[PDB]
C-alpha cells in the first residue's frame, strides 16, 4: 500500500453500488422498613 | 455570466472554489468527514443575486444533519463553520476587535453598561485582552454554539444583530462580577475564573451569562412563596407571582395553607369556598406573561398529602376531565412524611382534615415528626373535627398514577428537608420547594404585596464540571472561584420583592450544581444500575461538598460572615456529615477523606458567608453548553438530538470513542434500584434536594404495563436512603 489511507471522501457513492433496482397489594408493601 | 450577492454588499460573480476552501477550514484535523458529502448534503439551491450569508447558511444546516454516531467530528465540523458566521456577523471582520475598544463602543449602543468603563482603566482592559484567547471559540460544539446565538450573546432582537463573542462574553462577566474588588487580587481572580468557566469546568446558569455586564440588574431564578389562607394574603401572592414571572422567573406557590371548602369564615356567618378557586387564579398569574399558554410560566404547586381536599388535587393535572375541575398548567408536588408512609404499609387508613380545623398539625409537619404523630391520632380519633378518612393504600395508589398519567406530579419528603438541611426546624423550618424540585429554603407568607416580615425564597446557582476536572483536590479552586463569585450576585441583582430582598441578602443561600456526572461515572468503569459508583460517588461528592464550605467558611473571615447565620444549624456546630439516613452505609463504605473536624471547629468560630451551598438542580442548556451530560442523570443515547430555531441539533456524548462500553443509557437501565442508591449517597452532603426523576419502562414490563407494586416499591426505596425529592417521571414513549 503506497497512496495515503483515509476515510471515503464520497460516501454519498455507495448509494449507486448497493444492489442496484395499576396492581395494588398490601402483601409485598407489609415487609418494606423504610 | 453567474452572479452571488457579498454580505458586504456589493456583487460578484460565483466562486463554486471559494465555497470548498471554506469546508476544508472546518474539516481541518478532522475524520469521517466528507467535504464533498456537506455540499451535497444541503441540496443548495443557487439563484442569482443570492446573499453570501444565506449560501453560508446553508451547509452549516447541512454538516449539522450529517452528525452521525458514525461521524463524531461532524459536530465539531459544522461547530466551526457556525462559529465564523457568528464572528464575522458582529465584527465585519474576522478577528474580534480589542477588549477596550469593544467594550466602550457596544456601551453607547445600549447593549454593554458603562459600569465597566468607571471600574477598569484602559490599562487593566488591554491587559485583560491578553487572558482572552478567542481561539477558544475553536473548542465548541456545534449544540453548545447555536445556544450561544440565541440565550447568551447581545444582540438585537428585532433586526438580528449579534453585537458580542464567546470569549467576550466570558471574561467581561467575570471581571463586571468582581469589579468592586481589592486592586490587588483583583485583576488577578479576574483571569482565574475566567479560564475556569472559559474551559468549560465551570458553567453557570443562562440567566447570568446574558445580563452581566448589560443594564439590566436582575439574576433571579428560581423563587419560593408561601400563601395564606387569610384573604388579603393571597391577594399579595397573586401580586408577587406576576412580578416575578414578569422577569420570566419559576414560581414555587405553597397553599397547602389554604383552609379547606366548607371551614368556618368570620364564626358561622360564612363557609369558606376551597382551595381550589385560589389555585387556579395562581396559573392565570404565571401565565400573565405567556402566549396562548402554550409555554412560558412555570409554576410547581405544593400540599400535604393529609389535606381535606387531597383526593381533589390529584385529578386537576388529568386532561381526562370537566374543565373547572382542572387546573392543568401547572405542576403538583405531594408533600409526604414518616407517619404517612407507615399507615401504606400497614393498610391502615389516612383521616383527611383541613389546615383550619386542627391546631400545631401543620407547622408539626414541616419541622417535628412526633408533634404531628402525637396530635394526628387526637383528632384522629375526634369526631369534633371536619375529617375523613380514605385507605392509605387506596390513596397512595391514585396520587402515583396520575405521576407517571402526566409526569408533573413530584413528592417531597418533609422529614428529610428538615433533620438533614442546614436550617432549623423550628427556627427556619422548610416548607416547599421549587419548579425545579432542588431547592430546599424557609418561607414566610406575605400580608401585603411587600410585606417587611416576608420571606421569599431565592436561590443563585453554578455549576461543577466533573468531566473537567483530574483529581477530586482541583475543586478547592474552583469551589472558592464559584462560591466567591456568586456570593457577589446577590449584591448586584435587585430584587422586585422586598420580601425577597431581606430573606436574601439574609442567609445568601447559594445552589452549586454538578453536571457531566454520566461520563465521570463512564471514564472510571463504574455505572448506575450495578452501584459500584456507590463508593466512587461518595468519596466524589463528600470533597466537592468539603471545599465548598471551606471556600465560604474563608469568605466568611473576608467579608463578614451570614445575617442569619445563628438560625441554621451550621453554627450549631451540626454538619450534614451526620445527618444523614443511617440506612446509606449499608450501600456505600466510603469513610470521609478530607479532615472535616478542621471546618467543624472554623465554622463555629468564624461562621459561613452562605446558609447553603450544596444543591442539584437539572438543567437543559448548562450541560450542552459543555457539551456534558445533563445534571446527572445519565445520557438517554450516544447521539443527542433536539430542534433548534433551525430545528436540527447534534450532539455526541462526552468521547464516544472510547467510551461506548462505559455509558449505561437511561433506558438500558434494568431498574431504578439503581439510581435512587447513587442519589441517596449525594443527599449525605447535599445541603438542598437533588432533582432525582425515576424512569420506567413499559415495553420491560408484564403484559407491558408498568405494576403498581413497582411504582410503590420504589418510593419507599427513595425514603429509605433519605431522598428528599422526586421528579420527572418520563415513561418509554415513542412506541
Ligand atoms: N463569490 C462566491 N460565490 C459563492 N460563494 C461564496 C462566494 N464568496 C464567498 N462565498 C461563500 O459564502 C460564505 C460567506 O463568506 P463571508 O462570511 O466571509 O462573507 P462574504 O460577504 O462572502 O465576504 P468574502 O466572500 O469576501 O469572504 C463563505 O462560506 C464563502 O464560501
Amino acid at each position: 500500500l503506497p497512496f495515503q489511507t483515509r476515510s471515503n471522501p464520497i460516501p454519498w457513492i455507495n448509494t449507486w453500488l448497493v444492489s442496484d433496482n395499576s396492581e395494588v397489594d398490601t402483601d409485598d408493601l407489609s415487609n418494606f422498613q423504610l | 455570466n453567474l452572479l452571488v450577492t457579498k454580505r458586504d454588499g456589493s456583487t460578484e460573480r460565483i466562486n463554486l472554489d471559494k465555497i470548498h476552501r471554506v469546508l476544508d477550514w472546518a474539516a481541518e484535523g478532522l475524520h469521517n468527514v466528507s467535504i464533498s458529502q456537506v455540499e451535497l448534503r444541503s441540496h443548495i439551491q443557487f439563484y442569482d443575486g443570492i446573499k453570501t450569508s444565506d449560501i453560508h447558511e446553508t451547509i452549516i444546516k447541512a454538516a449539522a444533519d450529517l452528525i452521525s454516531r458514525d461521524a463524531p467530528d461532524y459536530q465539531y465540523l459544522a461547530a466551526r463553520l457556525a462559529i465564523f458566521h457568528l464572528r464575522k456577523k458582529a465584527y465585519g471582520q474576522f478577528e474580534p476587535p480589542a477588549l477596550y475598544d469593544h467594550v466602550v463602543k457596544m456601551v453607547e449602543m445600549g447593549k454593554y453598561d458603562n459600569h465597566l468603563l468607571e471600574d477598569y482603566t484602559e490599562e487593566e482592559f488591554k491587559q485583560m485582552d491578553t487572558f482572552i484567547d478567542h481561539d477558544r471559540d475553536m473548542t465548541f460544539s456545534y449544540a453548545a454554539v447555536k445556544q450561544l446565538e440565541g440565550k447568551y450573546l447581545v444582540q438585537n432582537r428585532v433586526t438580528g444583530e449579534i453585537y458580542e463573542s464567546a470569549q467576550f462574553l466570558y471574561i467581561l462577566v467575570a471581571a463586571c462580577l468582581f469589579s468592586n474588588y481589592p486592586r490587588e487580587t483583583r485583576l488577578q481572580y479576574v483571569k482565574r475564573f475566567y479560564d475556569a468557566v472559559s474551559t468549560f469546568k465551570i458553567s453557570l446558569p443562562t440567566p447570568i451569562m446574558s445580563g452581566v455586564r448589560t443594564p439590566t440588574r436582575q439574576f433571579s431564578s428560581c423563587v419560593l412563596i408561601e400563601c395564606g389562607d387569610s384573604l388579603d394574603s393571597i391577594n399579595a401572592t397573586s401580586s408577587a407571582i406576576v412580578k416575578y414571572v414578569s422577569q420570566r422567573a419559576g414560581i414555587g406557590i405553597n397553599a397547602g395553607r389554604i383552609r379547606a371548602l366548607g371551614s368556618p369564615i368570620r364564626g358561622g356567618e360564612a363557609f369558606h369556598t376551597g382551595c381550589i378557586p385560589f389555585y387556579k387564579h395562581f396559573q392565570t398569574a404565571v401565565k400573565s406573561c405567556s402566549q396562548g399558554g402554550v409555554r412560558g410560566g412555570a409554576a410547581t404547586l405544593f400540599y400535604p398529602m393529609w389535606h381535606l381536599e387531597v383526593e381533589s388535587l390529584l385529578v386537576l393535572k388529568n386532561n381526562r376531565g370537566v374543565e373547572g375541575n382542572r387546573v392543568r398548567h401547572m405542576d403538583y408536588g405531594v408533600q409526604i412524611n414518616k407517619l404517612m408512609y407507615t399507615r401504606l404499609l400497614k393498610g391502615e387508613d389516612i383521616t383527611l382534615f383541613s389546615p383550619s380545623d386542627v391546631p400545631g398539625l401543620y407547622d408539626a409537619f414541616f419541622a417535628d415528626q412526633e408533634e404531628f404523630e402525637r396530635l394526628y391520632t387526637k383528632y384522629e380519633k375526634d369526631d369534633s373535627i371536619r375529617k375523613q378518612r380514605v385507605k392509605a393504600v387506596e390513596l397512595f395508589s391514585l396520587m402515583m398514577q396520575e405521576r407517571a398519567s402526566t409526569g408533573r406530579i413530584y413528592i417531597q419528603n418533609v422529614d428529610h428537608c428538615n433533620t438533614h438541611s442546614p436550617f432549623d426546624p423550628a427556627i427556619a423550618p422548610v416548607r416547599q420547594s421549587n419548579l425545579c424540585l432542588e431547592i430546599a429554603l424557609p418561607t414566610k407568607p406575605l400580608n401585603d404585596v411587600n410585606d417587611e416580615n416576608g420571606e421569599i425564597a431565592l436561590c443563585t446557582l453554578s455549576a461543577f464540571n466533573l468531566g473537567a476536572i483530574n483529581n477530586l483536590d482541583e475543586l478547592e479552586e474552583l469551589a472558592i472561584l464559584a462560591v466567591r463569585a456568586l456570593d457577589a450576585l446577590l449584591d448586584y441583582q435587585d430584587y422586585p420583592i422586598p420580601a425577597a430582598k431581606r430573606g436574601a441578602m439574609g442567609r445568601r443561600t447559594l445552589g452549586i450544581g454538578v453536571i457531566n456526572f454520566a461520563y465521570y461515572l463512564a471514564k472510571h468503569g463504574k455505572r448506575y444500575s450495578d452501584g459500584s459508583a456507590n463508593n466512587l460517588t461518595h468519596k466524589t461528592f463528600e470533597a466537592i461538598q468539603y471545599y465548598l464550605l471551606k471556600a465560604s467558611n474563608e469568605l466568611a473571615k473576608e467579608q463578614g460572615a451570614c445575617p442569619w447565620f445563628n438560625e441554621t444549624t451550621y453554627a450549631k456546630g451540626i454538619l450534614p456529615i451526620d445527618t444523614y439516613k443511617k440506612d446509606l452505609d449499608t450501600i456505600a463504605n466510603e469513610p470521609l477523606h478530607y479532615d472535616w473536624e478542621a471546618l467543624r471547629e472554623s465554622i463555629k468560630t468564624h461562621g459561613l458567608r452562605n446558609s447553603t451551598l450544596s444543591a442539584l438542580m437539572p438543567s437543559e442548556t448548562s450541560s450542552q453548553i459543555s457539551n456534558a451530560t445533563n445534571g446527572i442523570e445519565p445520557p438517554r443515547g450516544y447521539v443527542s438530538i433536539k430542534a433548534s430555531k433551525d430545528g436540527i441539533l447534534r450532539q455526541v456524548v462526552p468521547d464516544y470513542e472510547h467510551l461506548h462500553d462505559a455509558y449505561e443509557l437511561l433506558w438500558e437501565m434494568p431498574g431504578n434500584d439503581g439510581y435512587l442508591q447513587l442519589v441517596g449517597i449525594m443527599q449525605k452532603f447535599i445541603d438542598q434536594s437533588i432533582s432525582a426523576n425515576t424512569n420506567y419502562d413499559p415495553s420491560r414490563f408484564p403484559s407491558g404495563k408498568v405494576p403498581m407494586q413497582q411504582l410503590l416499591k420504589d418510593l419507599l426505596t427513595a425514603y429509605k436512603f433519605g431522598v428528599k425529592t422526586l421528579y420527572y417521571q418520563n415513561t418509554r414513549d415513542g412506541a
